[PDB]
């Protein structure tokens, strides 16, 4: 019955269908609401719903040589949790 | 170490009191069993092609030559509701069996001993574990060992002293720019290269990337007796 | 690892564009609330099996531009930067061997195959440049000639065997990697485990369409043929024989797919254990990371699964 979203300037054609009601951004963050085919959605910045590509993590290339080594000097003691029914 | 362990237990009390979705694996079992019993009750009010859903209504308005048709539509519709509820509960009982066998394996390896399996009893090098009780489940507390600060050095596979190659027994060779020392792989402790930390085998011709240094002999102050 | 996500509709499958059929479906209770809740939880679980296997680390590591690994050639498993699809030579051979309107929909997966190949290339750059240190803390730079000196000590072999025979081990490693490229280009029956997942999901959907042409004791199978011939006191009886005959066809498809989802769940938990014990370290268990004394492993991508390359002694 409802046809109030077909005004325009909000379509974003994806591989699962066009997302009517969210604008497209060029950034890439760790998404929480999965949509499909790499596209995600979130409610962040006057707030709106954004749509972007899901990022896979930070970029960190390590150094590498034929005569280089890395030896640790300190340590932290960490206590984690795990829940199993 | 004792100050870092006592501060890690206090962070769990602040994380369990503030966050309300820390036990989502245990509340999903209670919510799935609640929706399965609510569907079995609400299907008693269906007609399945009969006159009414109440068995006391069709038994009073019609004859037993006539009411045998309307009762048959209510029995067959309600028998498929019990066959569906048992079948879905028999698959969920197999999923909770695999979670119980996994918790029994971690009770013997992570708690009752020390496991060398990577990413089984926590992230990092596992030291010990403590179990905790929970409604319809268990809660583990994995104490691990994580290195923090790093430093770059210069390494070498072996050293040649007087025509013989010297390989380390434990650890690797490092260098601060001028001298050479022997240290472990997980912690930095510089030691003097003696004959007790080396292993003589062959010459220094076939080793690719060998350097030249000296190996101290502890029998040199022995001759001053 | 995973299966094909799907979803069925109750309105268009049982009632072929008929408002008279939908009025009789409301008397059967909430049968289709349970049928849509069951197939939704399967499609969510198929996206969770790819998260516990591939997303073991979250920091993306890169290969240095100069190749100096002591004589070892990793040009068959590293991705090709010239191709638009970031895949290797072995991943291009694995993706070439594995090969409507009645409410049947196929939902696309969340993690794209390009994004899966970046997870595999990030772990290949971790076991080479760091080895076992990037899975238990921060990444520590270790040369590749010094990594096998520690891995040989774990199986009871001293360091004199590796350093005095560096040319012999490097020649045997490159000849064994290239032998799989000559094997996967000839025989196609090695990927029979991944082909049975697609064939079982195709016969389960072809049977669901062919059961719409059955009469189930009625006059005809078309719902438009009964409404245009019969009076509605009589047309309700022939329609009710088609609703019950088609409701049991849908309950068989959901029940048979809930056991296949539990079989593919046990194969995803086994693959997630081998990605942490055989790839991120050296395992002492016999016949877990290959036959013999295990040294290291390399993960590879595959359609609806994983492919391991264990290196033994």
């Amino acid at each position: 019955t409802w046809r109030v979203y077909s005004t325009g300037s909000n379509v974003f054609q994806t591989r699962a269908g066009c997302l009517i009601g969210a604008e497209h951004v060029n950034n890439s963050y760790e998404c929480d609401i999965p949509i499909g085919a790499g596209i995600c959605a979130s409610y962040q910045t006057s707030q709106s719903i954004i749509a972007y590509t899901m990022s896979l993590g930070a970029e960190n290339s390590v150094a590498y040589s034929n005569n280089s080594i890395a030896i640790p000097t300190n340590f932290t003691i960490s206590v984690t949790t795990e829940i199993l029914p | 170490i004792a100050n870092q362990f006592n501060s890690a237990i206090g962070k769990i009390q602040d994380s369990l009191s503030s966050t309300a979705s820390a036990l989502g694996k245990l509340q999903n079992v209670v919510n799935q069993n609640a929706q399965a019993l609510n569907t079995l009750v609400k299907q008693l009010s269906s007609n399945f092609g009969a006159i009414s859903s109440v068995l006391n209504d069709i038994l009073s308005r019609l004859d037993p030559p006539e009411a045998e048709v309307q009762i048959d539509r209510l029995i067959t519709g309600r028998l498929q509701s019990l066959q569906t509820y048992v079948t879905q509960q028999l698959i969920r009982a197999a999923e909770i069996r695999a979670s119980a066998n996994l918790a029994a394996t971690k009770m013997s390896e992570c708690v009752l001993g020390q496991s060398k399996r990577v990413d089984f009893c926590g992230k990092g090098y596992h030291l010990m574990s403590f179990p905790q009780s929970a409604p319809h489940g268990v809660v583990f507390l994995h104490v691990t060992y994580v290195p923090a600060q790093e430093k770059n050095f210069t390494t070498a596979p072996a050293i040649c002293h007087d025509g013989k190659a010297h390989f380390p027994r434990e650890g690797v060779f490092v260098s601060n720019g001028t001298h050479w020392f022997v240290t472990q792989r997980n912690f930095y402790e510089p030691q003097i290269i003696t004959t007790d930390n080396t292993f003589v085998s062959g010459n220094c011709d076939v080793v690719i990337g060998i350097v030249n240094n000296t190996v101290y002999d502890p029998l040199q102050p022995e001759l001053d007796s | 690892v995973s299966m094909t996500k799907t979803s069925v509709d109750c309105t268009m499958y049982i009632c072929g564009d008929s408002t008279e059929c939908s009025n009789l479906l409301l008397q059967y209770g909430s049968f289709c609330t349970q049928l849509n809740r069951a197939l939704t939880g399967i499609a969510v679980e198929q996206d969770k099996n790819t998260q516990e296997v591939f997303a073991q680390v979250k920091q993306i590591y890169k290969t240095p531009p100069i190749k100096d690994f002591g004589g070892f050639n990793f040009s068959q498993i590293l991705p090709d930067p010239s191709k638009p699809s970031k895949r290797s030579f072995i991943e291009d051979l694995l993706f070439n061997k594995v090969t409507k309107f009645n409410g049947l929909t196929v939902l696309p997966p969340l993690l794209t195959d390009e994004m899966i190949a970046q997870y595999t290339s990030a772990l290949l750059a971790g076991t080479i440049t760091s080895g076992w240190t990037f899975g238990a803390g921060a990444a520590l730079q270790i040369p590749f000639a010094m990594q096998m000196a520690y891995r040989f000590n774990g199986i009871g072999v001293t360091q004199n065997v590796l350093y005095e025979n560096q040319k012999l081990i490097a020649n045997q490693f490159n000849s064994a990697i290239g032998k799989i490229q000559d094997s996967l280009s000839s025989t196609a029956s090695a990927l029979g485990k991944l082909q049975n997942v697609v064939n079982q999901n195709a016969q389960a959907l072809n049977t669901l369409v062919k059961q719409l042409s059955s009469n189930f004791g009625a006059i005809s199978s078309v719902l438009n043929d009964i409404l245009s011939r019969l009076d509605p006191p009589e047309a309700e009886v022939q329609i009710d024989r088609l609703i019950t005959g088609r409701l049991q066809s849908l309950q068989t498809y959901v029940t048979q797919q809930l056991i296949r989802a539990a079989e593919i769940r046990a194969s995803a938990n086994l693959a997630a254990t081998k990605m942490s014990e055989c790839v991120l370290g050296q395992s002492k268990r016999v016949d877990f990371c290959g036959k013999g004394y295990h040294l290291m492993s390399f993960p590879q991508s595959a359609p609806h699964g994983v492919v391991f390359l264990h290196v033994t002694y």
